[PDB]
């Protein structure tokens, strides 16, 4: 936390998650409980989407949110964009459900059996003890999360190359994509038309390039400690790293909301509905060209608008926490109105 | 505004905000699910 | 019962063809006409409510009944324990005139444990006061 | 002569969280729940908070600006609802057939049935306020002008709010600025009333006359020229009136006779649209502007000429009146309640004059045809006028209790009138009893003569007839007026005195109202109830100081329940309880007045018209021989005409039925507060405090019953609310059913 | 035989506070009939109609008070 003086600070219940921000074990426990909640939502809602799926209609009109996310990977897709056999969606939903179960079990284990601070441990638990002031352990955690995201990108790459086939909007069948792009100059040139790429080989080439970039960043962050040039320009607290991550996930949400509404192959038009139109009224939303009867919207509209609004409010959360990390009081803005 | 938080938490404004929230959720539940004499 | 069900009543089938649209949904009268078909009606074509306690008609009475018996108890417990925790701070009069709205929001959220808390307060003796320490009126 | 103090009160929000700070006994602490009611009973009693005549006056001035913001946001809501959610351009396309509606209802629980088919495919609730005819009289064409007028009204609402904050917390005026009453009087005469009348005379000349002229010619909407295009091109105005080619130059040389083609003295009604002539009202507002600004220079302020009112009041003293008005100029510039009593009396009588003039001379186009607009505007202005007159009777008593100093006004008119209070009230109640027997016992007498089967002994026209000869002679003089005693007037002042039947769109605008013996009896009923309400309020004014029952009434206050059960009993003896009784008597008086209006106008005036000249009315002429009986008032009026409120379910007039029954509920709920006393409810509430103390849920705010004055106040409030809501629902549903 | 600030229940059987607890503000000298000044938090029905509050302090006797401390 910030703690502009008053080192022994007490937070009330409406800021109740600020109480464990200094301790270590509850800091692990709350986050793995949150990951259990995300895995539970994923598995339980693709099961709920299998429960409320009709094969006599098109996909995106009935609010199909997760089954197009699995059909773009090409798991149970047939011919012409038709889904007749849904075994592996139920398989990955059950996998995510039991994964949420074991993650919640570990969360309650760290809340109950593991102590608050990991400095009282003796074996490997003392090596996992972290503080918001030393950047070395934070760099180790940073590099290992970099390595895990790179491993996830490599798993997606193997799903595109060896472990299965992806889906395209041209042939509307599965496709075993091999021999991707190997040139980084055209990847440097992809900063202008990244929204419409229209080729899956370029997609898996960009994915293996960003995956190898992530592995390089991971081994770089594990190998060298963080330097001194960034410690003079970046703040080192809980709310500072919270702010950097909040701005990162808000930018990622804006990027994903732009990617959802205009793409055609990473979001097929028969699975998510037609591509959208960026329409600014009061706020910039995404409207469909055709109008659904029961005031309804496609999955593309729901995904793009929800991710845009969540990215917007996460940007203001980054703003709140980043101004908090710079020393602002925030009753100073109430004292500025009260002095007036 | 150390007095505006106390004025917005007086009895009439809080009971009007609570009745506005109650009437709001009642009207919304009666729009999306109308005409429920029983269960 | 002597009342005909709405699935075969002639007056109800004559009146269901022109049920008025209440909301902005133009098919609201038709979906009401098929929703009220499960109920039973008299000789006028209006759905009566069996209230005797039989569970085959519990959806008429008992299913909303206990639903209200949650929410009223919720409001009652939120109104009761809040008064207890403003029995003293420094002065209860201003805390009853202006609301300590974080304390009120805390009770308003935590009020959904009210029936187990009611049996707990009844067993602990802190629910019902004694018949002698209560400020009664003179006879 | 401006005296302004700079920053008297700091602007702060911390006082908003401490309710009851304005009074000394409320800011201590809410030990009891009656403090809550006292917080609303003394929130505007500015004379009990401050006692220096300077803080209260600037508090009043800023309160006037706040209330002006409330009226401006209300007027903005009317123009915004007429812009967005109405059919004003659709009604302007066809005014005779379709009906106006300026409120659309959200269909949520089945209340979409309130959006009745008002004509032209537009759904909504048909308005009866009749401000659409105001807009057609002013010259509105499309909804964008109403929208920009609503926007400008909200701008002036925020402007009046900023002026209130500026005049209380930044630059507040002194007491000498408020006591400059001669400067206030002549500025309000010339610069507010006369200058505003000249502004509306200019708008009626330039905008309201040419637009209504070509609308009476038959020009469709989206073909009228814009109102500024008549000023930008004066040829379009000169082709409608020949006098506009003469320019401003005949006005300054007193050649006003060439202006006679567009400043006419026609009078009567316009036969094409069924309203007043717009040239007549333009000439009218110009004449009122000239007379007011002439009278706006009577009082001296700084330049020597002018009447200071002090020696005006000094000069009027006769033999009966002692020292005359010696002291009233010091009274009316040092006490706001005496000014409030005079202004509420004259604004109440003005509002009743407004109602009594806006039915026989309908000033708006297509207003007399719409019977619902005419009936609603009449009765609403009647009720506002009667309410303000009761407030005059209240603030007279408050002036007597807390603003009357007897050492300053010795042997003047106020002291002499308080010295013979018995010789005033003991004749006022005599004429109350004489009018009561001779206006109600007439009704009982012919009720009994009709019930005993002898109609030849009644007070009918075929029976012993009480012909009202004086108003019939006055109607004869008004019929004989144009040509003998008003030679430049073509028609009469109205067609209610005598003349032809004005028919516009198959309905009757105004036909002559003959006065039989039923109008004789009901006018004496009106004079009787006016005398009783002017008895209760006048004996609340005079007997507020002291009496022979209780001579210590000034020290007890204006608003106290009683002196006690002694002297036989002294409950309802204050000056407040006379207002409490006068409110019911105003309710009874105005209910009979609007009943006489509604029945006489829908039996002898309104109805459809036929092309051979015969007129059939709505109730086929019932007022002649059946308005003289109490059973006739019950059967032929309250039973026969309430059927349109009764049988209107599943239709557009369905909310009026559940407002009819609602008003009956609030009347019957008022009887609980009026009949019962406090000590029963205190003895019951303390038992509920026992039942709360058994479960440890008794509140630390001590819960106890209302005060005795509070119980009478909520009783009279729910009584007047329930009766007026019942009459509102009945009048609106009936006159919307008859067209 | 009471101190200054101890809780005590009332057994007046005719007062407003009958069974309610009160704090003894002071005990006056002997000889007088009702020396025990007791103050309460709940005011009684006192004053004119429409008054914002009443009184709480009162002189009580010794044999009609039950000490609860
Ligand atoms: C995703 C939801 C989530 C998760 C995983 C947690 C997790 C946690 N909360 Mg928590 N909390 C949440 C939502 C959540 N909260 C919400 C919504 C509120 C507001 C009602 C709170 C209010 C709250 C308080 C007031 C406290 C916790 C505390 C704790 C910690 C438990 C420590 C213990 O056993 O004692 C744990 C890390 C406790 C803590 O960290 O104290 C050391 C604590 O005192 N929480
Ligand atoms: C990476 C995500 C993240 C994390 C870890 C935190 C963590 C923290 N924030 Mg926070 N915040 C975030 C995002 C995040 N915030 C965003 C995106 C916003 C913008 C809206 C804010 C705005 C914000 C404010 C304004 C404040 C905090 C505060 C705090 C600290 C106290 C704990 C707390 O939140 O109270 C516990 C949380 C609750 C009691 C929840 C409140 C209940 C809300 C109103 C209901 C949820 C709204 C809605 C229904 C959500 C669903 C959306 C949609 C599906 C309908 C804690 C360190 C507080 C602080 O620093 O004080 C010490 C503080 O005052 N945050
Ligand atoms: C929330 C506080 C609260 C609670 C727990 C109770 C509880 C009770 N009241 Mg009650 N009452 C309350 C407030 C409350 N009252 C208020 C504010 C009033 C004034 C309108 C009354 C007037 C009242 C009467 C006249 C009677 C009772 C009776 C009773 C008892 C029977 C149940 C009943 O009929 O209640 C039903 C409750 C009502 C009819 C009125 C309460 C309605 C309000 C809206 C409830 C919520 C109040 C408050 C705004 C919530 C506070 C929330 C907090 C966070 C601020 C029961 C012990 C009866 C009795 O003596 O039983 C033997 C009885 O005859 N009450
Ligand atoms: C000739 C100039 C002039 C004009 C036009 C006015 C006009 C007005 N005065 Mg005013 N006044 C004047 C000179 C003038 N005064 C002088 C010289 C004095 C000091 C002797 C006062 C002292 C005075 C007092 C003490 C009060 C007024 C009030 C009012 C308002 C009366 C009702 C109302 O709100 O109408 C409706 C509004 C309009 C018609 C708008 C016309 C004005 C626009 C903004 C110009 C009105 C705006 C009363 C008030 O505050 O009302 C809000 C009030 O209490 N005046
Ligand atoms: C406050 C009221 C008001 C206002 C702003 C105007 C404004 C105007 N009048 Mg005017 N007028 C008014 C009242 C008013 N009048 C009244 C009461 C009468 C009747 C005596 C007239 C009779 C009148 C005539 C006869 C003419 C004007 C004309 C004009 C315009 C020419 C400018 C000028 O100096 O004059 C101007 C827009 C002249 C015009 O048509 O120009 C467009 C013109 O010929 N006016
Ligand atoms: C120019 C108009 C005017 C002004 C400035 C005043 C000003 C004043 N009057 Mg007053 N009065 C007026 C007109 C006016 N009156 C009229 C026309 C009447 C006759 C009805 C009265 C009758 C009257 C009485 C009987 C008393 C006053 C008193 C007072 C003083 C204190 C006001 C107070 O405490 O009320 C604060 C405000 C309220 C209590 C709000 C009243 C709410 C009403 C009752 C309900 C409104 C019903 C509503 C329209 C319907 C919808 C509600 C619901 C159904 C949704 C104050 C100087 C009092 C006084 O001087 O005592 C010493 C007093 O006892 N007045
Ligand atoms: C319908 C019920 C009713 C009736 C009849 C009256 C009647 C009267 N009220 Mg009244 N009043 C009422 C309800 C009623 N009030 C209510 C509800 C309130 C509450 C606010 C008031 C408040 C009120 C005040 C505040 C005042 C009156 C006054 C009066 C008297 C005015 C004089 C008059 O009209 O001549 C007399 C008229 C009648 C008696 C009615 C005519 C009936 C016939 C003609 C008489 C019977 C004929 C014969 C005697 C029968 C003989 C049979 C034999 C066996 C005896 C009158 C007696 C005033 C007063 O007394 O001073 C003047 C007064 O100041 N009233
Ligand atoms: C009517 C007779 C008339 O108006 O006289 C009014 C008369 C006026 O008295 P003076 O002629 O003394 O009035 C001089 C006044 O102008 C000074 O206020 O006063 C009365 O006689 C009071 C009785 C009125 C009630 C008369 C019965
Ligand atoms: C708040 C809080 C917290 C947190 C926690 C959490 C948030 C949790 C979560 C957790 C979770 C979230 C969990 C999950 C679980 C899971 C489960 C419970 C599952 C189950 C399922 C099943 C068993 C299924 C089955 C199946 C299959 C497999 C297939 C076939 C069919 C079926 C569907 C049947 C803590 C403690 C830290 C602290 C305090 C507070
Ligand atoms: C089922 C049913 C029925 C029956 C019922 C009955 C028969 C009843 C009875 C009843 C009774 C026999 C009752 C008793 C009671 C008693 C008492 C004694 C009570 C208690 C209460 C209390 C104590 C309160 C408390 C509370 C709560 C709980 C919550 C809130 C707060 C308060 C505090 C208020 C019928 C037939 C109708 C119909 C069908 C169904
Ligand atoms: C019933 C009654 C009471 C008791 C009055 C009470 C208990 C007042 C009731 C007030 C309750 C709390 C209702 C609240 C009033 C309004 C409904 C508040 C509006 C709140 C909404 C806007 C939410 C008296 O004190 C009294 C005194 C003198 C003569 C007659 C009577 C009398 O008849
Ligand atoms: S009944 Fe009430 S108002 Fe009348 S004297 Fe007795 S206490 Fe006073």
């Amino acid at each position: 936390m910030q703690t502009y003086g008053n080192d022994t600070v007490q937070y009330e219940w409406w800021a109740g998650n600020a109480r464990f921000a200094d301790q270590s074990g509850l800091f692990i426990a709350a986050h793995v409980a949150q990951a259990a909640l995300t895995a539970f939502w994923a598995g339980a809602f693709t099961l709920f989407e299998i429960s409320r799926f009709d094969p006599t209609q098109a996909m995106g009109d009935q609010g199909l949110i997760l089954l197009p996310h699995l059909a773009t990977l090409g798991w149970g897709v047939g011919d012409g964009g038709q889904i007749v056999d849904t075994y592996p969606y139920f398989v990955i939903g059950s996998i995510h459900l039991i994964a949420s179960a074991v993650l919640g079990a570990g969360a309650l284990f760290h809340t109950l059996r593991a102590p608050a601070d990991l400095s009282t441990l003796k074996g490997q638990g003392k090596k996992f003890h972290f503080t918001w002031e030393n950047p070395q352990q934070l760099g180790i955690i940073l590099g290992h999360h970099l390595l895990f995201l790179g491993a996830g990108a490599l798993l997606l790459a193997g799903k595109a190359m060896y472990w299965g086939g992806l889906y395209d909007a041209t042939t509307q069948t599965v496709r075993l994509v091999s021999q991707p792009t190997l040139d980084p100059l055209v990847i440097y040139g992809y900063q202008t038309h990244f929204a419409s790429i229209s080729s899956l080989e370029d997609l898996v080439g960009g994915h293996i390039f960003v995956g190898f970039l992530l592995i390089g960043g991971g081994i770089w962050h594990i190998l060298v400690p963080p330097l001194g040039w960034a410690k003079k320009v970046l703040l080192f607290s809980g709310e500072a790293i919270l702010s950097y991550s909040l701005g990162g996930i808000a930018l990622a949400g804006f990027v994903a909301a732009y990617f959802c509404a205009v793409n055609t192959l990473a979001y097929p038009p028969e699975f998510y509905g037609p591509p959208l139109a960026i329409k600014l009224g009061i706020f910039p939303y995404f409207a469909d060209t055709v109008e659904l009867p029961m005031h309804a919207h496609t999955s593309r509209a729901w995904l793009a608008n929800a991710h845009f609004f969540l990215a917007f409010f996460f940007l203001q959360g980054h703003l709140w926490h980043a101004l908090r990390a710079l020393g602002f009081d925030f009753k100073r803005v109430e004292q500025a109105f009260d002095s007036l | 505004m150390d007095g505006l938080k106390s004025f917005l938490s007086t009895a009439p404004v809080m009971i009007m905000a609570l009745l506005t929230f109650t009437a709001g959720i009642l009207i919304e539940f009666n729009r999306f699910y109308p005409d429920l004499l029983f269960h | 019962a002597n009342l005909t069900p709405c699935s075969e009543n002639p007056a109800y089938l004559a009146k269901s063809k022109n049920f008025l649209n209440t909301t902005n949904d133009p098919n609201s009268g038709k979906i009401r006409a098929e929703r009220y078909a499960s109920a039973l009606c008299g000789p006028e074509g209006y759905p009566h409510l069996i209230v005797d306690g039989r569970f085959t008609h519990a959806g008429d009475f008992l299913i909303p009944s206990i639903l209200f018996l949650y929410i009223a108890g919720w409001i009652g417990w939120v109104g009761r324990s809040y008064l207890i925790e403003i029995r003293e701070s420094k002065n209860p009069e201003m805390q009853e005139v202006v609301i300590n709205v974080p304390l009120a929001i805390k009770k308003m959220l935590g009020g959904f444990l009210w029936p187990l808390a009611a049996v707990g307060e009844y067993t602990s003796g802190k629910l019902v006061m004694k018949d002698s320490e209560i400020p009664t009126s003179p006879r | 002569k401006v005296s302004v103090d700079n920053n008297p009160v700091p602007t702060s929000f911390e006082k908003w969280g401490k309710p009851g700070h304005f009074d000394r006994t409320l800011a201590r602490g809410p030990k009891t729940t009656t403090w809550i009611w006292n917080l609303h009973a003394n929130a505007h009693d500015f004379d009990s908070q401050t006692s220096d005549l300077e803080d209260v006056s600037r508090k009043i001035f800023s309160a006037h600006f706040g209330h002006l913001a409330v009226v401006f946001v209300w007027l903005s809501g009317m123009y915004f609802h007429g812009a967005k959610f109405s059919n004003y351009e659709g009604w302007l396309a066809d005014p005779t057939h379709i009906k106006p509606s300026a409120q659309v209802v959200w269909p949520i629980v089945g209340q979409g049935i309130l959006n009745g088919d008002v004509g032209g495919g537009f759904h909504g609730i048909q308005i009866t306020s009749g401000l659409f005819y105001l807009w057609r009289a002013s010259g509105f064409t499309d909804s964008y002008q109403l929208y920009c007028t609503a926007i400008g009204g909200l701008v002036m609402a925020a402007l009046m709010l900023f002026a209130g904050w500026f005049h209380y917390h930044v630059k507040a005026p002194k007491l000498e600025w408020f006591q400059n009453v001669e400067s206030m009087m002549n500025h309000h005469l010339a610069g507010l009333l006369g200058l505003g009348s000249l502004g509306w005379a200019g708008h009626q000349i330039h905008v309201s006359m040419p637009i209504n002229k070509l609308l009476d010619a038959g020009v469709a909407p989206k073909d009228i020229p814009l109102p500024h295009e008549f000023i930008l091109e004066p040829s379009k105005m000169a082709e409608l009136y020949p006098s506009f080619a003469q320019g401003l130059t005949p006005f300054f040389t007193l050649n006003w006779g060439v202006y006679s083609d567009f400043l006419t003295f026609k009078g009567g009604l316009n036969p094409v649209t069924g309203g007043l002539w717009l040239s007549d009202t333009a000439h009218h507002h110009l004449a009122i502007a000239v007379l007011f600004i002439i009278a706006g220079h009577m009082y001296r302020t700084n330049w020597g000429i002018g009447h200071s009112m002090k020696e005006i009041l000094e000069a009027h003293k006769g033999p009966f009146t002692g020292e005359g008005h010696k002291g009233l100029y010091e009274i009316l510039t040092t006490s706001w309640h005496a000014q409030l009593a005079i202004n509420l009396a004259l604004l109440g009588s003005l509002t009743i004059i407004v109602a009594q003039h806006m039915y026989a001379m309908p000033p708006y186009p297509y207003q007399a045809i719409d019977y619902a607009t005419q009936l609603s505007l009449f009765t609403h202005h009647m009720w506002i006028g009667g309410f303000l007159i009761v407030g005059a009777g209240a603030h007279g008593a408050i002036f007597m209790v807390r603003d009357y100093d007897p050492a300053k006004n010795v042997n003047n008119l106020l002291d002499r009138m308080l010295r013979h209070r018995d010789a005033i009230i003991s004749h006022l109640n005599w004429v109350c009893i004489f009018l009561g027997f001779h206006s109600f016992g007439l009704y009982i007498h012919n009720d009994t003569m009709r019930a005993l089967g002898r109609p030849q002994d009644m007070f009918s026209d075929t029976a012993i007839q009480l012909q009202p000869i004086f108003a019939q002679w006055v109607q004869h003089l008004h019929t004989l007026a144009p040509g003998a005693t008003a030679p430049n007037a073509l028609a009469t002042a109205s067609y209610a005195f005598g003349g032809e039947t004005i028919a516009v769109a198959g309905k009757v605008a105004m036909m002559p109202i003959t006065l039989g013996t039923a109008d004789f009896m009901v006018h004496h009923i009106h004079a009787f109830t006016i005398h009783v309400t002017a008895l209760i309020l006048l004996k609340g004014v005079l007997y507020a100081r002291s009496s022979r029952l209780v001579p210590d009434k000034a020290n007890l206050g204006f608003r106290f329940p009683c002196d006690g059960p002694g002297r036989g009993g002294t409950c309802q003896v204050s000056g407040w309880d006379h207002v409490f009784l006068g409110l019911f008597w105003m309710y009874n008086s105005l209910s009979v007045v609007i009943f006489h209006f509604s029945w006489k106008m829908q039996s002898d005036v309104w109805g459809t018209v036929s092309p051979d000249g015969s007129v059939t009315h709505v109730t086929l002429g019932n007022f002649a021989q059946s308005a003289i009986t109490i059973n006739g008032w019950l059967r032929d009026f309250l039973w026969a005409q309430a059927a349109n409120v009764i049988n209107s379910y599943g239709s557009a007039l369905s909310a009026y039925g559940i407002m009819f029954l609602a008003g009956h509920f609030v009347f019957a709920f008022s009887l609980m507060f009026l009949f019962s006393g406090r000590g029963y409810w205190q003895e019951l509430i303390e038992s509920i405090v026992w039942a709360h103390n058994k479960l440890n849920v008794a509140p630390a705010i001590q819960p106890r019953a209302l005060s005795i004055i509070q119980g009478r106040a909520v009783g009279v409030a729910h009584y007047l609310l329930g009766g007026i809501v019942t009459t509102w629902a009945f009048f609106l549903a009936r006159s919307l059913s008859i067209g | 035989a009471l101190n200054r600030g101890d809780k005590v229940r009332i057994k007046r059987t005719e007062s407003y506070w009958y069974g309610d607890v009160g704090t003894v503000a002071s005990v006056e000298k002997s000889g007088i009939l009702y020396p025990v000044i007791v103050r309460f938090d709940r005011v009684n029905y006192n004053g004119f109609s429409g008054s914002a509050s009443g009184v709480n302090t009162n002189n009580f006797a010794e044999n009609e008070l039950e000490l609860v401390q």
